[PDB]
């Protein structure tokens, strides 16, 4: 998932010079602004606080295929903090095979997860 | 502060003042096509105005003349504006203009009625409240009659059943192609013409009313599509002038941090020619 | 001593958010310049509105500075610089005039000043 | 080295036509990302076309990124890879996905890879 | 010739950048750059090959006389290549008499020469 990250970041970093002539651009821009400042508010992080690297992979991914797209920007860290939370308690399963093979899970089986989070989540 | 602090604002404004420019040609050619289609449009308007001269003259009328005027029921007000911004005040001049004057002229929404052209127009009304009924949101750079002609089809034949009483259309003109200013004008009841009989006998082979009955709202389209086109060539003059103003701006700002940066640099190395020379000294 | 464990979590919030509002007004200053105000987008006029607020609000008259102004000066309390930045903030006082702020102290004097100008 | 008589006519013509496109597409990316690139003309918007797939088609997988991908290397003589550039600028291939020419070898592999994802 | 020659290059390096849409007639398209993209064609040489002086000024003529402007622009440096071959064959009264007295020669059979030479050329 990494690689996908750097293609968004730089795209967005690329078209950034732009954002500043108004909302009203070509069609794919802003969403692509959208994604690039979605990877920047999942970048974020506070202070004294390290993260597993079983649940970096899993929220970067959420990130990148695109299942944070519908979230507001300001929501995005409490919908970190939440997924981590509901991850304590379902999918465990996912972060056993993750820290014991080094790989991602099964395709479908994250999707449903994902899937299930996100009808109990709240926006604002 | 730091070369290294000066390079990075140098380098955004530069790089502003390219599409600046940009824009600006873009506009420019865009104006130029723009001009062809008031240029077409005028005789189609002049000799349908020329016939309204004598069909429309001696007689009470459809209730267009008639001046059915009823005093305050959401009596029509038309506002076209661009759908992107980079033209200055433009679009808020008109938009300014309209709010002022409707809310001097009327206070109960049941008394107001607006009709809007373009997306700012749009965007402006929902940080305000106003009751919009119909709107057009895009337009191509080069609007043909066919392509404003439903709905000025529409708003006409809501002017038309006494839905409507009176429509006023606010845009902008430009005296040149460097000044762009606002203009409004009480459209439907026709209170002004001219009066000269050529075929004033017999121009009316189904009747007098009847062909008239028809051919006032077409007349008013045609006004309706006049002042459009005649937004269209002021907005590309706005945006015109103002990429224009902006990338001369820019380039005052490069002329200023390039000389701040100069003298800097300068600065730098003849404190760099110092040390060496007093180490050189030291011993 | 700026962590939230220190000073509390609405302090916290208070002074990174008027640290991101300002660090914004400095970072648009050359498209303002160049650009033009009319051109900024809705969200960066707001902004800029609370930023000069703000960059207003931060001074005030001192004690020993009665010599140089006729002011007699103040003392305020860190919970009223809290509560008036955070009321400033959530855009309580959008409408006074930018005058109304400078060299004053609490929060209160800003609203005695506008009255006395007629607001 | 890029000379008529050193690299020969066919080779600086290709090469010069190449360095002309992309340059020409250097001057159209703010148009493109501020107003749609359905303004444009027709032409421009071909160039664009164009311009994208030679951007693409430049870069190769090597050897020595084993390592690193997974991918074995490839080796392209200058003869296939002029002609190579010959055809895509006259556009036998301009109804492939641009995604098929990126690391890869010679033309024809474009068009496998194009195949294997499904055109 | 050098000072009609003058102006016309620095008028076109001036209108160089509104070359993609001219339309307002020759203040946009004719002997505003079309007369510049022919001298810039026309200032174009090949390494090591330097020309006579009065077969640079028979050239810069023809160009500031308006005798060129109905050749293609992909064809000026041919019409330049045949001309002197032509001048080399015919225009040895006119050659002689510059590379004696420094002076242009007479105006209507210079113009009558190259008209003669325009005959024999043939457009691509």
């Amino acid at each position: 998932v990494a690689g996908t990250l750097r293609l968004d970041l730089a795209a967005y970093r690329e078209l950034e010079a732009f954002a500043q002539f108004g909302s009203d651009l070509d069609k794919a821009t802003q969403a692509k602004l959208a994604r690039g400042a979605r990877t920047v508010e999942v970048l974020k992080q506070d202070l004294h606080q390290p993260i597993p690297v079983e649940k970096q992979v899993l929220i970067i991914y959420a990130l990148t295929r695109g299942f944070l797209d519908d979230i507001p920007v300001e929501d995005v860290r409490r919908f970190e903090k939440e997924f981590y939370l509901f991850l304590d308690q379902n999918g465990q399963h996912l972060l056993e095979h993750i820290r014991t093979t080094k790989d991602l899970p099964n395709e479908d089986d994250l999707n449903k997860a994902i899937e299930a989070f996100k009808k109990t989540f709240v926006v604002s | 502060a730091s070369l290294r602090d000066i390079k990075t604002r140098i380098n955004a404004t530069k790089k502003t003042s390219q599409i600046t420019k940009a824009m600006e040609m873009v506009s420019t050619s865009k104006l130029n096509r723009a001009e062809q289609n008031a240029k077409s449009f005028v005789p189609y308007m002049e000799k349908i105005q020329e016939v309204v001269a004598n069909v429309a003259l001696g007689a009470g009328g459809a209730s267009h003349p008639m001046l059915v005027s009823r005093p305050v029921k959401k009596t029509g007000y038309l506002v076209i504006t661009s759908d992107r911004g980079l033209a200055g005040a433009y679009n808020s001049n008109v938009l300014r203009l309209v709010y002022q004057t409707i809310q001097k002229r009327h206070a109960s929404p049941d008394e107001y009625a607006i009709i809007v052209i373009g997306r700012v127009g749009l965007s402006f009304f929902r940080k305000r409240n106003m009751p919009v009924i119909l709107d057009i949101t895009r337009l191509p750079d080069q609007p043909s009659f066919a392509d404003i002609k439903e709905i000025a089809r529409k708003t006409v034949g809501l002017f038309a059943d006494g839905t409507f009483d009176e429509l006023y259309m606010y845009y902008n003109h430009y005296v040149s192609a460097i000044q762009q200013e606002v203009t409004e004008r009480k459209l439907l009841p026709l209170t002004d013409l001219a009066e000269n009989k050529q075929r004033t006998v017999y121009e009316f082979e189904p009747s007098q009313e009847e062909i008239l009955d028809v051919l006032l709202p077409q007349y008013a389209e045609s006004l309706i599509y006049g002042a459009l086109l005649d937004a269209k060539a002021s907005e590309h003059a706005a945006r015109m002038t103002a990429m224009k103003n902006a990338t001369d701006n820019a380039n005052e700002l490069i002329r200023t941090l390039t000389l701040s940066y100069n003298r800097a640099r300068q600065a730098a190395i003849t404190q760099e020619i110092t040390e060496i020379v007093a180490g050189a000294n030291a011993l | 001593a700026l962590a939230p464990e220190i000073v509390g979590e609405e302090h916290y919030q208070v002074a990174r958010k008027v640290q991101q509002t300002l660090q914004r007004y400095k970072e648009l200053q050359d498209i303002i310049a160049i650009l033009g105000m009319d051109e900024l987008s809705d969200e960066d006029k707001l902004v800029v509105h609370r930023a000069r607020r703000i960059q207003f609000f931060l001074s005030q008259n001192f004690h020993v500075a009665e010599q140089f102004t006729g002011q007699p000066g103040s003392y305020v309390p860190v919970k009223e610089t809290v509560r008036g930045f955070k009321e400033i903030l959530e855009g309580k006082y959008d409408h006074l005039p930018e005058d109304a702020f400078r060299l004053v102290g609490r929060i209160e004097e800003v609203v005695e000043k506008a009255k006395a100008m007629g607001v």
